[PDB]
């Protein structure tokens, strides 16, 4: 649970190497004073695991640029060392998650065996590689490994995820509605390349509904506005007043009805089986939504956002912004989670009425009853030196793109102890209150219409 | 035969042998064939016992192994909570859920056969055994064969599928007693396996291993020229099918009434697949053939319809039929089903056309809502849900087509169209589903209607409004009146004013219905009133509860026996769709099997290390409990006191009542702990004053007194709880010296509780609170050195 | 608790059932104490007659306070004016010889004997009332009184002003239901369901639940809903406000303000107090609630309830000058 840590705090310069200020000299040469000392007593494990760093770091730094049209499958070249490693019964899988022991003897572990020679592509302005790996029990396992970008922070808020999951476990009202954050595996290996869990099984929400070629808007009303359409529309009022942003906005809402709740009609035929997909996708909904407005999660745009094919339930990607961070964007965002019309009619002819507010009354509730423990751990993210959480204007070009630190971080621990408290704009608020009012932003046209058209508030 | 190598599969998994002296040496030989791997966990136990379910549908022969299930889940309950937490992650499939599902079934199954009651009775006491512990699943789920899945997946074409269902339907029925049906059957096989399409499902069908291509080898013939089915031109092939009395007869004979429909259906030229034609005979002596084979005849009818006039009159038959459901006539549940069935596998076919689901859906032009209707009647509630959201969402296209709606609008529209209203039906199937959440969707229908705000107070537990609403309002029919009045006085205490309310009750009326009389049953046996002296589960408690001060042990086995049967028998006839269904014939019969194992302490003599054993298990099946609704665990708590109460009331000459005394107080203060968590104030106070009868205030405190101050604290009474606590305090001070360890976690955690609250309450400054309360709780703790416990760890983290 | 002495046992039960209104379990509950127990001590003869006479229990047929107001409630039933008169002047000397012999020292020992003599003094002044014809100007006068002396007792404790309210509440009953072939008992319905609202305002003003549902209910009893929406149906709402339901007292507001809409049109200045009010707390509620945004809530009630109440031109009133500065 720590040697790639160290490691990838000691790996922060080593990918100019295989192809500042003085706290990343000592840091680096604390990180391999610390793995020198384990390399004492077990040494093939440190090497086989630092073989395999250098191997995701090689292949991470591969261009790759010619096959970015083809979508079947493409032989990983020879040169890659990965493909020379085989057997490493040293090395426990990073992509899974490892049970914790309180005996420090550690044994039965699933360890790498070989890598399949076919990767994979994902869209993106870069080009992840998609590669498999095969353990000691012979189940294939999905890794996606990144590069030219950062993948601390995700991993920082997957911890934070768990955090949440583990505080919801414990309370009796959010245990007995299995109210959880699906959560996946992020291992950073270097301060530019990076390694983290595939999610099997998921699609892309956006894929799913607005795709140009079999989206589920064109195969079941084919005779409204098509997302080109209403994409080219949405960019043509930017430029425009805000009166004319609403009324655009509310045309294309006309012309554009939601078919998001047909997902679990066409994939479960069972009415049992459908109502409970469709309770876990309300709940998970809501949970997800509560925390990431605790969290002031950002950019939870159809591209962040993947669903679960087998469990209908929801996984949140893309966790750089946070803490209202998105806010401060150009285009501020003014809803704190994503409850657009699809959202909504997904969850039934109810609504957000019923299962949704119950679950986010509940969820809210278990928040405030832990506030102390929820801001002692922002503290602790909002002092790491390497936690680069604050918004910056490359952040912000890039995020929205067209064809004193300690008082930052003071005001940011204040909204957040003013939202743990029920404290919205300067008066108290109940929970049933504020889950009414935070629905409502959420749901507010007008609120969706100053947001950005590539956030497609009218999917 | 045990050395047989292909038969020590199969002797291994047979059912063990009643214990008897005849049956000795078949019984050590089973029970060496099954633990020569070694012994078998409460889990291995459970999978067995599943596995040996599958093989007969006899439930006499399941006795011996409903017994032995009995006595591992007895013996066993610590490896439950690591199966439950093992099923956390994936509680669909809990193994559990599934035994308890099984037990249903076998009782079910068990219904109208001999020797039924002595399987009710283990399958009682089984499910007397585990408890309501929360399964975290809504939707009952059945065991499918998954040879049979992969079967069906193994043929493409529907025709070779249909082929498959058939000749399957008809190797099962082929070992029925009756002659005549075999003899249809084996003709069926033979012409089926005859034509063109039985050749192709052989050849496809022989790659896998399977027992039926063995038994239908006799049947098949090898032949040059392939059997030809007649097929006949009709002069008009809808005169038959266009009869509205035809389709409804309903003259209370569903059985007539399916065959003529199948048979009018076969006459009809529209059916071109060759194998339903030749079933008319194995249809014509089976009344569920018909059933089985209406869907796949109405499916080959729709696939070959032409200019949509089969379509037409199949829709508006289905649609006169289920209207005639919905008025006010009389029909049969078997033939509703029967439609449902059709209805279903209809949803489930791709149109010729291409298309979604949705699309699909629609077979046939029907109003989706008297389907949802009628399946909640049918007591099919995932069904009518989306049977609901079908129709729901089919009338929002139609009307914006129309026009090139919130759901009260919709509703009104469809109450002003067809008479019935979507809120409420939707409402009616929420709360036949149970789920808490989901009664909140739909609450706009009917908010002013004092029984929808009474059954909202009563979710909610606000048993003072919902007291009040129902003293207040008289439209409401009597019986429900006082049994809602009952209910919400007995769930907020008040014995004695409930008592007298049944003697003035009793006294101004002199008609008794059997609801009065179950819920005076409920607070004779509850408040312990002795002198009031078929049989229902109340008054059967009470009964046992006299039997047990009579020692009348016999009588009192006996009640205890057709309680826990009529139970049985009263869940075997709901529908099994819902989980929360199950939840209070679970606590039932938990109760029943509770009060029988004290049966046996009471009929013997009293020790120390029975009453302990007895109130560990009481405290771990408890704990098994702890994500059980209030609803479901009160009953418990309350018949654990009462038999506790009149274990102490017995005559005790040895002078060791101290025991059960404790025992009680312990019982009593897990309880107020137990209603203090679900934000009950009422009945900690009543355990307080229990607590109080038969305890009083010495120099050394005790821990029922720390208790009744945090339940003062939870009556928003903070004062109070301070005085009681700082009290506590003063005693334990001049009372012990260091020399207690008993007394020590006490001090420790009455320091500690009363610091947390004097800073809660700021009434008093930090310097004189950590002085006098934590620092002085942390200093008893340690330099006591009373250490070797868990106990004080648990203290000392918490100081 | 037990060991409490048995007469004080049920009396304080009775007083906590009653002040919480549940008229039939209390009832019931005296008719089984009464059966299990034979021995009747004269506060449990007090506590019955009271509930009697508060529950219009009239089949239950020195004397004293509750036994006499049941009586003389009984000969106003039955026409017995002598009986009536001689039973209050009876109860009034016992009263005054009972407040003689104490301390008089503590003004709060003189509150519920001013109490008493105020609820005999009321149902003497409307015993010439009920003897003689029945007239609209009589039942306005008495009504004007009663609501002059009501808000002389606006600083009041709640329970020296709650029996005055009842009698009142029993008294207009009374009057209602005597014979009345004169087809004009709609001026007795209308002054009974305004005391019934103001028993509602008063005892939602002092924290208490249960009479004011109790009070909705009994204005029910007597009243339907119409085309045109009346003040009680307000007062409702306000009640279940009270009751921390707020999705039920929005939902019945907004069925009000809907009626409203649907039904009047600029036509009925009765109806446009109540339009503007509804409307106005309407959207106080929602803001309250922040269950819509603040430019629906200006657009649907408030700015609508101000162009209601001024745009009608309905003026030279003091009630519409109040709903005006409200709004
Ligand atoms: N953990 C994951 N599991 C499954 N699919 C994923 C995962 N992460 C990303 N994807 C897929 O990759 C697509 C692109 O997202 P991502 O890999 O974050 O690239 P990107 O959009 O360019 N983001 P960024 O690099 O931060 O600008 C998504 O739409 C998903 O389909
Ligand atoms: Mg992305
Ligand atoms: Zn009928």
């Amino acid at each position: 649970h720590t040697l790639f840590i160290i490691l990838a705090l000691a790996n922060a310069n080593r990918d100019e190497f295989l192809t500042s200020s003085q706290l990343d000299e000592d840091r680096t040469e604390a990180a391999n004073r610390i793995i020198c000392t384990i390399r004492s007593r077990r040494p093939q494990m440190v090497r086989s695991v630092e073989a395999l760093c250098d191997a995701y770091i090689i292949l991470a730094n591969l261009d790759a640029t010619q096959w970015k049209t083809q979508r079947k499958g493409i032989n990983i070249p020879a040169d890659q060392p990965i493909t020379k490693l085989k057997n490493l019964e040293d090395v426990v899988v990073p992509t899974m998650e490892i049970k914790v022991d309180h005996t420090g003897e550690y044994g039965n572990l699933v360890t790498i065996q070989s890598f399949k020679a076919e990767f994979r592509l994902a869209g993106g302005v870069n080009l992840p590689k998609i590669i498999d790996c095969v353990g000691s029990d012979g189940k294939e396992r999905r890794q996606l490994v990144k590069g030219r970008d950062d993948l601390r922070q995700d991993a920082v808020m997957q911890q934070v995820f768990q955090m949440c999951n583990t505080l919801l476990q414990r309370n009796t009202e959010t245990r007995k509605r299995k109210l959880t954050i699906c959560t996946y595996k992020v291992v950073p290996l270097s301060q530019r390349s990076g390694v983290l869990e595939w999610c099997t099984g998921t699609v892309p929400i956006g894929e799913f509904l607005v795709n140009n070629e079999d989206g589920a808007h064109k195969r079941y009303r084919p005779n409204d506005f098509s997302a080109f359409q209403c994409q080219k529309k949405m960019m043509e009022v930017q430029k425009k007043s805000f009166e004319e942003k609403y009324e655009v906005f509310m045309d294309v809402c006309q012309n554009f009805q939601p078919v998001f709740r047909y997902f679990c009609m066409e994939k479960f035929l069972d009415p049992a089986i459908w109502f409970e997909k469709r309770l876990a996708y309300t709940r998970s909904v809501a949970t997800s939504s509560i925390v990431g407005y605790i969290l002031g999660l950002g950019d939870r745009h159809v591209q962040n956002i993947l669903i679960n094919e087998q469990s209908a339930e929801l996984v949140h990607i893309d966790l750089g912004v946070a803490f209202e961070q998105g806010k401060i964007l150009p285009t501020p965002e003014t809803v704190p989670f994503r409850l657009t019309r699809d959202i909504v009619d997904g969850m039934g002819i109810t609504g957000v009425e019923g299962v949704f507010r119950r679950c986010c009354e509940k969820t809210m509730e278990v928040m405030r009853n832990s506030q102390e423990t929820l801001l002692t751990i922002v503290e602790v993210l909002l002092y790491d030196p390497l936690f680069d959480w604050t918004m910056n204007p490359l952040k912000a070009l890039y995020l929205a793109q067209r064809p004193s630190f300690n008082k930052v971080a003071e005001r940011v621990l204040m909204r957040l102890q003013e939202k743990l408290k029920g404290v919205e704009e300067g008066t108290v608020l109940s929970v049933g209150g504020q889950v009414n009012l935070l629905i409502q932003q959420a749901i507010d046209p007008k609120n969706l219409s100053r947001l950005f058209p590539g956030w497609k508030a009218w999917v | 035969n045990k050395d047989n190598e292909n038969l020590y599969i199969t002797i291994k998994l047979l059912d063990p042998f009643p214990d008897h002296v005849v049956f000795k040496d078949l019984r050590i030989t089973q029970q060496k064939i099954k633990y020569s791997r070694g012994p078998f966990s409460l889990l291995e136990e459970i999978n067995h016992f599943l596995s040996v379910s599958v093989y007969d549908a006899l439930p006499l022969t399941r006795l011996e192994g409903l017994k032995d299930l009995r006595r591992q889940l007895e013996l066993h309950k610590d490896q439950m909570v690591d199966i439950m937490r093992a099923s956390q992650d994936n509680p669909q499939d809990g193994i559990m859920v599934k035994l308890v599902v099984n037990l249903l079934q076998l009782s079910k199954m068990a219904i109208n056969h001999t020797g039924e009651k002595e399987v009710l009775e283990a399958v009682g006491s089984c499910l007397g055994e585990v408890g309501p512990i929360d399964f975290s699943t809504i939707a009952i789920q059945h065991s499918k064969d998954a040879s049979y899945t992969k079967a069906l997946k193994l043929f493409e074409d529907k025709e070779l599928q249909w082929t498959f269902i058939m000749l399957t339907y008809l190797n099962n029925t082929l070992v029925e007693d009756c002659v005549k049906v075999r003899s249809a059957a084996v003709t069926c096989l033979k012409n089926i396996l005859a034509t063109k399409t039985g050749h192709s499902f052989w050849e496809i069908y022989k790659m896998t291993t399977d027992p039926m291509l063995a038994y239908l080898q006799p049947f098949r013939t090898s032949r040059k020229k392939f059997l030809e089915v007649p097929r006949f031109d009709k002069e008009n092939p809808f005169e038959g099918l266009d009869d509205i009395n035809l389709w409804i007869p309903l003259s209370e004979n569903h059985d007539i009434w399916i065959k003529t429909l199948t048979c009018a259906f076969l006459d009809s030229g529209g059916t071109k697949c060759e194998i339903l034609q030749l079933l008319k005979p194995m249809c014509e002596v089976k009344t569920d053939f018909c059933q089985t084979v209406l869907p796949y005849l109405i499916h080959d009818i729709l696939l070959q319809d032409t200019n949509e006039s089969w379509r037409n009159l199949l829709s508006t038959h289905v649609q006169g039929f289920f209207t005639s459901c919905l008025r006010h006539c009389c029909l049969d549940k078997k033939s509703q089903r029967t439609m449902l069935a059709v209805v279903d596998y209809m949803r489930r076919q791709k149109r010729p056309s291409s298309g979604t689901i949705f699309n699909d859906a629609f077979w046939l032009d029907l109003n989706y809502l008297e389907v949802a209707k009628v399946a909640q009647s049918c007591a099919a509630h995932f069904t009518a849900l989306l049977y609901a959201e079908i129709y729901a969402d089919k009338k929002s296209m139609d009307d914006q087509e129309k026009r090139s709606t919130t759901i009260s609008s919709l509703s009104e529209k469809s109450k002003e169209e067809t008479g019935i209203s979507l809120q409420d039906l939707l409402l009616e199937i929420y709360r036949s589903i149970g789920e808490p959440d989901s009664l909140y969707g739909c609450g706009g229908g009917k908010m002013l209607q004092p029984i929808t705000r009474l059954r909202t107070y009563e979710h909610e537990a606000m048993w003072g409004k919902a007291l009040v609403t129902y003293d207040l309002e008289t439209a409401i029919p009597s019986s429900t009146r006082q049994a809602g009045i009952i209910q919400a006085l007995q769930n907020l205490g008040l014995c004695h004013i409930l008592s007298v309310y049944l003697k003035g009750l009793d006294y101004e009326n002199k008609d008794w219905c059997p609801e009065l009389e179950e819920l005076h049953y409920q607070a004779a046996w509850r408040n312990m009133q002795w002198d009031h002296c078929g049989t229902s589960y109340h008054e059967s408690l009470y009964n046992a509860l006299q039997s047990l001060r009579d020692r009348e042990f016999s009588t009192f086995y006996e009640s205890l026996k057709y309680a826990r049967v009529k139970e049985v028998e009263e869940m075997c006839k709901r529908s099994l769709e819902s989980v929360y269904s199950l939840y209070p014939t679970l606590s039932r019969l938990q109760a029943i099997g509770e009060l029988e194992s004290i049966g046996e302490l009471f009929s013997r003599s009293v020790t120390h290390r029975q009453l302990s054993e007895v109130y560990i298990k009481w405290q771990k099946h408890s704990q098994l409990l702890k994500d059980s609704d209030f609803s479901f665990q009160e009953p418990i708590m309350a018949l654990r006191t009462v038999i506790l109460e009149i274990l102490m009331e017995k005559e005790m000459d040895n002078s060791q009542r101290e025991c059960i005394k404790d025992i009680l107080t312990k019982h009593l203060v897990e309880l107020s702990i137990l209603a203090r968590t679900f934000k009950n104030t009422q009945l900690p106070e009543r355990a307080i004053f229990q607590i109080k009868q038969y305890n009083s205030v010495s120099c050394g405190v005790s821990e029922w007194q720390l208790e009744e101050a945090q339940v003062f604290w939870a009556k928003k009474e903070q004062s109070l709880a301070l005085s009681i606590l700082k009290q506590m305090i003063k005693k334990l001070d001049a009372s012990c010296a260091a020399n207690n360890p008993s007394l020590k976690l006490t001090y420790t955690e009455c320091l500690r509780v009363c610091g947390n609250w004097l800073a809660e309450t700021c009434l008093e400054n930090p310097a004189v609170i950590m002085q006098t309360y934590l620092e002085k709780a942390v200093e008893v703790a340690g330099n006591y050195d009373g250490e070797s416990s868990d106990e004080l760890r648990n203290g000392k983290m918490k100081a």
